[PDB]
């Protein structure tokens, strides 16, 4: 999820998205996700993680 | 021969020893956070540090 966690972040900025809002389902799946979840740092997303 | 085990104190060391004092009987008292999973069907534990 070094990879895919990339590859979910090239498909919002494909689509060309601002407002996401990423749902897990165990507390694991943030570390499962934490190259998305680090992006509004540098690019125009807004993170609203359920 | 021992009653209670205080912990290895780290979050690949302590699942180990958690599910043996939960097959052995004895108690097993941690004093650090653990990341602990859903589905761990364990109750031989306790967690002295605040959650």
């Amino acid at each position: 999820f070094s990879s895919l966690s990339r590859a979910i972040l090239d498909l919002v900025q494909f689509f060309k998205w601002k407002t996401v809002t990423v749902v897990y389902d165990d507390s694991t799946g943030l570390i499962r996700l934490q190259e998305l979840i680090k992006a509004p740092s540098r690019y125009n997303l807004r993170l609203k993680i359920r | 021969g021992v009653a209670a085990i205080f912990g290895p104190s780290h979050s690949s060391s302590a699942n180990a020893v958690q599910s043996i004092c939960n097959a052995l009987g004895v108690p097993h008292i941690q004093t650090r956070w653990k990341h602990q999973v859903s589905d761990n069907k364990d109750s031989f534990y306790v967690s002295l540090y605040p959650d």
